[PDB]
């Protein structure tokens, strides 16, 4: 009935409020990355035999990262 | 056995390549033809290989995606932004009126051109026989210019008429100023004993390579030759004859007498006192500032333009403020700079490969009377295709100039006490979704609130698009799968009716007019309806419902698409 009423908690209110949350978001560019401490060693072959190009990757690598629902993103 | 299912109607704009992902736990072998492999099973008709699809006299290696992802020490090279390869078409001759006043040296160039396809054939051992042929060493096309043909003469008449074309077209002004063959006798004169000038040697160059281009042209219908890349990618050997071949056309006219990246460290690791010291090495000579920013410097704003950092620029050798003054010398390819700051002092100076820098005023002090404020963290920036290196210490027998300067004055490496490297944060590429702040120029939005409404607002003077959204997007069934856009009469739109389970967030995408009132409205009629209402001048602006996004630029079309089968 609303697009207020779809995204939240309560739908049986047809009365189209706009809570806080609701707020412009413009596609911006004043934003940082982290360049992280650790990465996954691959290692080339470089020998380049006849029989293909080899690719290794032995060492296994973990992180954790959080999840934004009403963004749908992960940090 | 091949599969099921395939992406038609994606978008082919852009270098595609071939790409393998993979987490940890992976040994894997591309196969590809020739020396690089051997093909388990054999291809499909057409589909060539990518060891045929490197360009030629060009090596083959293995990138890992992007960007330096290697697990190496401080010894990695930053890279800034990069160009489109500078390369990813003839010259036009035929539009000039070829004036009748040379035409007659445009015929005399004609014979010598056919007169020396005889020349060369004969030095081979060609004669003059009535079959046309290559292994006969005999060709029909070596008799007087006056008995040649129409269908003999027109190859050597339109060599001159676009040799002189093409000297029209780049600008030069064209005007006035032995071995016994079978029966044709191609002697004109000495015309290999002036010197050509260079301006010639590098004409004659262009006219190989424009014949060059069209030959190629006409070959690229034709499989796949080596030769069908252009002039400038082909191979130096063969080059030379293509040169010799059109250098005598102007020997006869001469004879007859006619986005940058920023780079900084976590800023937590701000300092407030003491001597810090640190380097930067760069090892070209571009667009490369380097200096110290208080931890609200912008990631995209240029470095030291505002009261938020103080660098410096060896591209011009000039100071960065709010505004540029000439101070020190220039850089080059290799070099160094150890940039120190006192906070006991409020003393900025920087050594370029030991050497202390000099102002204007003839004091090697940068910077100078500046607040603490909230700390003063490292900070670079690269241009194009500018690569460099930071040291921010821990590393004194790496550091070279440390003992020339820096440690005696009670000077300090910035990383000297520490167990573990920086985090090294960057400047990001992709444009993500922010909420508009307060203090922010040239946009503003109200809200009010009968309905509730999201006004919009701006003072400027310099135009742009923008891509507004909403924060919370609504999230589609399993069941659901639809989206119908009604204009003020009905609903006339694209059908946009294929979502299994996704979340289309609502977002508008308006151009800024010096009065930009459309904004956003929660309706009602039947179902949810966002009005995105409008006023003048809407032509431009769209309204739609879009999943994350991160794209910026000035397109209503060429979007990324997919349909899988």
């Amino acid at each position: 009935p609303l697009s207020a009423g779809l995204f939240k908690s309560e739908h049986k209110n047809p009365v189209p409020q706009c809570p806080p949350r609701l707020h412009v978001q413009f596609l911006s560019h004043v934003l940082w990355s982290r360049m992280p401490n650790q990465f996954l060693k691959v290692d080339v072959s470089r020998i380049s035999e006849r029989q293909g190009w080899l690719v290794q990757c032995l060492d296994p690598l973990q992180f954790m990262s959080l999840h934004i629902p009403e963004e749908n993103r992960s940090v | 056995q091949p599969v099921q299912g395939m992406f038609e109607n994606f978008n082919i704009d852009g270098l595609f390549f071939p790409v393998v992902s993979f987490s940890a736990g992976i040994k894997v072998r591309f196969l590809l033809g020739g020396r690089h492999g051997e093909f388990k099973f054999l291809p499909p008709p057409g589909y060539a290989a990518c060891y045929e699809a490197v360009l030629p006299k060009e090596k083959l290696k293995v990138e890992h995606s992007r960007e330096y992802k290697q697990e190496r020490t401080y010894t990695r090279d930053l890279l800034g932004p990069t160009v489109s390869l500078t390369q990813a078409v003839p010259v036009d001759t035929s539009q000039i009126v070829l004036p009748p006043h040379l035409e007659r040296i445009r015929e005399r160039l004609a014979e010598n051109i056919h007169e020396l396809w005889v020349m060369n054939k004969i030095e081979l051992g060609w004669q003059y026989g009535p079959v046309r042929d290559d292994n006969k060493r005999q060709h029909p096309c070596l008799v007087e210019f006056c008995k040649l043909p129409e269908q003999e003469r027109n190859y050597n008449l339109q060599m001159s008429l676009e040799t002189l074309k093409t000297l029209l077209a780049l600008g030069c002004h064209v005007g006035i100023a032995y071995q016994l063959t079978s029966g044709y006798k191609p002697a004109p004169m000495d015309l290999s004993f002036i010197k050509l000038t260079p301006s010639q040697e590098a004409m004659v160059d262009k006219l190989a390579e424009n014949a060059h281009n069209v030959w190629a042209r006409d070959r690229i219908r034709q499989r796949r030759n080596p030769r069908l890349v252009p002039y400038t990618l082909l191979d130096d050997r063969t080059k030379k004859s293509n040169k010799d071949s059109l250098r005598e056309a102007v020997r006869t006219l001469l004879g007859y007498g006619y986005r940058f990246r920023i780079f900084r460290a976590e800023k937590t690791y701000a300092v407030k006192a003491g001597r810090w010291y640190f380097e930067f090495e760069a090892v070209t000579a571009g667009d490369m500032r380097v200096g110290w920013s208080r931890p609200g410097c912008q990631p995209d704003l240029e470095l030291g333009s505002d009261d938020r950092a103080f660098a410096f620029d060896g591209f011009k050798a000039q100071r960065w403020h709010q505004g540029n003054e000439h101070y020190g010398r220039s850089w080059q390819a290799g070099d160094v700079v150890g940039c120190m700051v006192d906070m006991n002092e409020h003393t900025m100076m920087f050594t370029l490969n030991g050497e202390i820098l000099l102002d204007d005023s003839g004091s090697e002090l940068a910077f100078k009377d500046f607040d603490v404020g909230d700390g003063f963290i490292p900070v670079c920036s690269l241009g194009v295709a500018q690569v460099g290196r930071m040291n921010f210490g821990k590393d004194v027998s790496t550091l070279k100039y440390f003992t020339i300067c820096g440690l005696q004055e009670g000077y300090e490496p910035f990383a000297v006490n520490t167990n573990r490297d920086i985090t090294m944060w960057l400047s990001k590429r992709l444009p993500q979704f922010l909420q508009v702040p307060s203090n922010h120029e040239h946009i503003e939005v109200t809200r009010i609130d009968k309905v509730t409404q999201k006004s919009f607002g701006s003072q400027n003077n310099n135009t742009d698009i923008m891509f507004y959204r909403l924060s919370m997007p609504i999230e589609c069934a399993x069941x659901x799968x639809x989206x119908x856009x009604x204009x003020x009469x009905x609903x006339x739109x694209x059908x946009x009716x294929x979502x299994x389970x996704x979340x289309x967030x609502d977002s508008d995408f308006e151009v800024l007019m010096k009065t930009a009132h459309g904004h956003l409205v929660p309706d009602r009629i039947d179902k949810d309806k966002e009005t995105p209402k409008p006023e003048f001048n809407n032509h431009k602006d769209y309204a739609q419902e879009k999943p994350s996004r991160l794209k910026q630029x000035x397109x209503x079309x060429x979007x990324x698409x997919x349909x899988x089968x």
